[PDB]
């Protein structure tokens, strides 16, 4: 039971579904053709990796996923890829048309082309679990897809299954990587329509990754291969909760309860060490130690802001491998004095930690090196308003003079959806600043 | 005579558990319900907690809830799992997310029925019962919010039986979530006005005591939780064995409770002593008897010097003259009177009890009812304000239909049990 349903929409959220499938199989030794000869109840059980795989009679282990995309090229990539055998068919859903980079395609003129289908294929999943936990849901704030489908599919969601929860994994566009000028448009009308349809998202910064991957793996000019596989380890860290179990392993919801502590408040800051190449990695040992201090350094988070100039209201780090409490306790009082963690005085425990003894696994051919130990970090900041504040102002910039509007009026949408959606991001920057201030 | 035993939620699953087996070994049984017992006097009163089965086998009268099944198996697959009831397991799937109000409200509302009808069965099995113990936490969801809804309609269908409670409060250096004086604040209120006597077993004691007097380095559930069933079998002793003592709880309650609020007692145990030179050194009375009294021994995280007891009750098992018991307790009264208040005359009691507990030559187990415990609700308090001053974490208790003033009385219910501890600890003759 507590099964998780993934869906993958648009290119990032596809290709990012690959690489996270792709590292769970490995993770828990099921082969490209689904079969797992490590696992004895055929048919069917309620083992822990069981949250993302169902099971045929066959044996096989099937991902509890849907791939959707409004074109066709990206996920043909997936039918007739290394994993092809691991999907149904019906599992992957493709349009012959596009977004074009534009919301108001995806939301509206082709989205609602294919919404009911997917919502069928949807249900179909739905069905199959005794107990379903929620939904995972991988997009990009820029595509047209990404933003407009993925909205309306969240809508769409909300209706069908009531309160039930929805977690984002969203990618957050980087003008190092960035394939359209209206991104900041998308950006911010994907944002305003499912903030109150998500219970909690995890925010990507494309240029974040891009230089992590630049600087500690040594990369001169990433690609999306190498940001994804690092993004997919991050993806597994949060996920590892639910598809292991360990006496010290602690689950996802409790660090919800713990990273949310208003409902428009949901995006945690996360980073992960160690991402470290295998040369450098071939003479350095790292310890817990080593690997906590780095998830407080500004220049190893997942989205570019300054935790040091805001306050936090919660710090999950989650750890694996070759980790015992002991080494916690010191690592974290070292940190403690070291650092100057700043809390909000209205949460009493800051910190929550829990162990996932499962080690980190890495593709073969990959750039990361193979670790003992790692360690994700998830942080509730004020400072994440930073990136709110940035995309905003390139929203600004560009509609003050009604740039590139017309595309979407042409579709169909007013500008008061404009407007709409950037007072909304306002409020959102206010919110951000008044839970930082101190109580009367 | 008879005593229905309930276990709510993980803690109370898990220290439920572990008191099972505990006095199980004490009275004789073995993990598949037969007697294997020496003395008859493991028999005398085995009928207080057990149900006699057909063919000579002893079932404990024990009822085991939660939301979910996973500490259901665990109970059922450990030392001891087979000799329950297996009627007498109701459990969900959905969980309650350390949410009291799921607990209390939602999700426990579905399957709060079957529970009351296997407490209805075993209550008419009993020839005169006098009343419910209940093991849960109050720092998560199932214990704390269900377990209280639990309280609240035996009460009613009960209303003149003895109601007792064996309840862990939440401490930050044992525990994770935050939620967790939320959920505490809201159980109190409901235990000061539906229970008679509630031992107050504080995981920040627990935790001291471990850490500080035991030199235990990595504290696992397992230490805190052997403390926990040490004691329970101590403070039950007087209900299980014959001897000196014709008591039940009702004679308990009433000698032990001088108001009806201030029923919140601050257990202790003895011996505590470190591994592992001193772990082989023979125990006397004079020992045990100061370190009963000892603050740094108490199993609530509060001073017992900051305030006055209103109440003791002291039990000794083992072979000991009651001599030098009685001579001893005395000197601890007469030598440090100021802090037992002089309005309650010969405010301190002694049972002795011939068998002792498992591996010990002697032990001591202390109940005592202080002014010194709104330590405890204060420290609750303050962690609850903190966030409730902004609403903090609000949302889900909000989600689940509950309103704020629910939470604003909560606090206020809690503000007046400090302040009625701080007037009879100022209270004079
Ligand atoms: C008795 C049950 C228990 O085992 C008790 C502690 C906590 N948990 C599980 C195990 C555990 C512990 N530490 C872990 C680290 C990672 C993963 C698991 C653990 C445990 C330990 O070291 O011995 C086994 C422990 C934990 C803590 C702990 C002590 C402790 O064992 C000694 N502390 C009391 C708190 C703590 O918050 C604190 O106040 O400082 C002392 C503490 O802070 C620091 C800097 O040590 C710390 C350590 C990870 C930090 C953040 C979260 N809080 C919660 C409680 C606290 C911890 C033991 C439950
Ligand atoms: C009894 C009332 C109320 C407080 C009092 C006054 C009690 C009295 C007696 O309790 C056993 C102490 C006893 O007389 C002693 C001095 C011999 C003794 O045992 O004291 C403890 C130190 C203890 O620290 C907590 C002390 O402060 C304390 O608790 O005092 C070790 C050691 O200290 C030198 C000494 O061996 C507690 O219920
Ligand atoms: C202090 C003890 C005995 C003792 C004192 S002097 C003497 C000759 N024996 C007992 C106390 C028992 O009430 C039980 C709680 C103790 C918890 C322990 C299981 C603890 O977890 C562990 C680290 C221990 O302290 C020992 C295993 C060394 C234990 O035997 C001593 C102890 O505390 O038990
Ligand atoms: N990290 C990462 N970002 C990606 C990837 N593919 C695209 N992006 C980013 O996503 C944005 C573009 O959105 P896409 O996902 O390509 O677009 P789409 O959802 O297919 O939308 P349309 O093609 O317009 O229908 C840009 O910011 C890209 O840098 C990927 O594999 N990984
Ligand atoms: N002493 C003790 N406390 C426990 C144990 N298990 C959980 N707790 C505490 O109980 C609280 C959480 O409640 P829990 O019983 O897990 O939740 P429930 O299942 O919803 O009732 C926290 O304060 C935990 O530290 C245990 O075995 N022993
Ligand atoms: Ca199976
Ligand atoms: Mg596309
Ligand atoms: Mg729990």
């Amino acid at each position: 039971m507590r099964e998780c349903i993934s869906i993958h929409v648009g290119q990032a959220g596809v290709q990012i579904g690959n690489a996270c499938w792709e590292l769970y199989c490995l993770e828990h030794g099921i082969q490209p053709d689904g079969q797992m000869p490590s696992d004895k109840t055929i048919g069917g059980g309620d083992d822990s990796f069981n949250t993302f795989f169902s099971e045929t009679g066959a044996g096989k282990h099937v991902p509890r996923a849907v791939f959707v995309d409004l074109e066709p090229t990206v996920i043909d990539e997936v039918r007739t890829g290394t994993y092809r055998q691991l999907f149904h068919p019906e599992q992957l859903i493709t349009g012959k048309e596009d977004a074009a980079n534009n919301y108001a395609r995806g939301h509206y003129t082709i989205g609602k082309e294919i919404i009911d289908l997917v919502l069928d294929r949807i249900r179909k999943l739905a069905d199959q679990c005794t107990g379903l936990q929620g939904f995972l849901v991988f997009h990009s704030f820029g595509g047209g897809t990404g933003s407009g489908f993925t909205s309306l599919l969240m809508e769409r969601l909300s209706v069908d299954y009531g309160k039930k929860s929805k977690l984002e994994f969203s990618i957050y566009p980087a003008p190092q990587v960035s394939t359209a000028v209206v991104e900041p448009y998308n950006s911010i009308l994907t944002t305003h329509t499912t903030l109150e349809h998500s219970d909690c998202a995890f925010m990507v910064d494309n240029e974040a990754i891009y230089d992590i991957c630049r600087r500690n793996l040594d990369i001169e000019r990433p690609t999306y291969t190498n940001l994804n596989r690092l993004i997919s380890q991050i993806v597994s860290s949060i996920t590892a909760s639910l598809r292991f179990d360990g006496a010290l392993n602690v689950d996802l919801t409790e660090f919800q309860t713990n990273l949310v502590p208003y409902p428009r408040i949901h995006f945690p800051l996360a980073t992960y060490a160690p991402v470290i190449s295998a040369e450098k990695a071939y003479h350095e040992q790292l310890s817990v130690a080593e690997i906590t201090n780095a998830c407080f350094e500004p220049a190893n988070q997942m989205v570019k802001c300054d935790p040091r100039h805001g306050k936090y209201m919660a710090c999950c780090l989650l750890y694996r491998g070759d980790v015992v409490p002991k080494d916690v306790n010191a690592a974290i009082a070292t940190i403690k004095t070291k650092r100057s963690i700043q809390f909000v005085d209205w949460c009493p425990t800051g910190f929550k930690v829990g162990i996932n003894y499962q080690p980190p696994t890495v593709v073969p051919g990959g750039d990361l090196a193979k670790v003992q130990r790692a360690v994700c970090m998830l942080s509730n900041t004020t400072a994440i308003a930073e990136a709110w504040a940035r995309l905003d102002h390139k929203f600004d910039l560009m509609y003050a003079k009604r740039a590139f509007v017309h595309w979407y009026v042409g579709e169909g949408m007013e500008e008061g959806e404009f407007s709409e959606a950037r007072e909304d991001m306002a409020a959102l920057e206010k919110d951000y600043e008044e839970v930082g201030v101190d109580s009367v | 005579r008879e005593i229905v035993h309930i276990q709510a939620g993980q803690c109370g699953n898990q220290i439920g558990a572990k008191f099972w087996e505990v006095i199980s070994d004490e009275h004789g049984i073995d993990p598949t319900g037969s007697y294997h017992g020496d003395s008859d006097l493991q028999l005398e009163r085995i009928n207080v907690y057990y149900n006699e089965a057909t063919g000579n086998k002893y079932v404990p009268r024990a009822i085991l809830v939660d939301l979910e099944p996973g500490t259901m198996d665990s109970v059922r697959s450990g030392p001891f799992g087979q000799i329950f009831r297996p009627d007498n397991f109701v459990f969900g799937q959905s969980g309650a997310g350390n949410n009291w109000a799921k607990g209390h409200y939602t999700e426990g509302a579905e399957l709060v029925d079957s529970v009351l009808d296997v407490v209805r069965k075993e209550s008419e099995s009993c020839d005169c019962l006098q009343g419910f113990q209940l093991t849960h936490s109050l720092g998560g969801g199932t214990g704390s919010g269900m377990g209280t809804l639990l309280i609240s309609k035996i009460r009613e269908e009960y209303p003149d039986r003895i109601m007792n409670t064996f309840s862990v409060m939440p401490s930050p250096k044992v525990s994770d979530t935050v939620v967790e004086p939320y959920n505490a604040t809201l159980s109190v209120h409901q235990l000061v006005e539906n229970t008679d006597e509630t031992y107050c077993i504080d995981n920040e004691a627990l935790y001291d005591i471990c850490f500080r007097t035991l030199k235990l380095t990595t504290p696992t559930y397992g230490d805190l939780n052997h403390l926990v069933s040490a004691t329970m079998s101590g403070v039950t002793t007087c209900l299980r064995f014959p001897g000196q003592l014709n008591a039940d709880l009702r004679k308990l309650a009433v000698n032990m409770v001088p108001f009806p609020r201030l029923h919140f007692f601050m257990p202790g145990f003895a011996p505590l002593t470190s591994r592992g030179s001193q772990q082989y050194r023979a125990l006397t009375v004079p020992e045990l008897t100061q370190q009963m009294f000892d603050s740094k021994n108490m199993m609530a995280a509060c001073d017992p010097r900051h305030g006055r007891y209103l109440t003791v009750a002291a039990i000794f098992r083992g072979r000991m003259s009651m001599k030098e018991v009685d001579e001893q307790m005395l000197n601890v009264q007469n030598k440090n009177s100021s802090y037992f208040v002089e309005w309650i005359p010969n405010n301190v009691k002694t049972a002795v009890c011939d068998i002792p507990p498992r591996g010990l030559k002697m032990s001591a187990t202390f109940i005592g009812n202080s002014t010194a415990i709104q330590e405890l609700f204060k420290r609750i308090s303050e962690q609850f304000t903190a966030m409730f001053r902004r609403k903090a974490f609000l949302h889900w208790y909000t989600g689940e239909g509950m309103d704020e003033m629910e939470f604003t009385e909560a606090e206020s219910n809690m503000n007046d049990l400090v302040s009625e501890y701080q007037q009879y600890q100022d209270a004079t003759a």
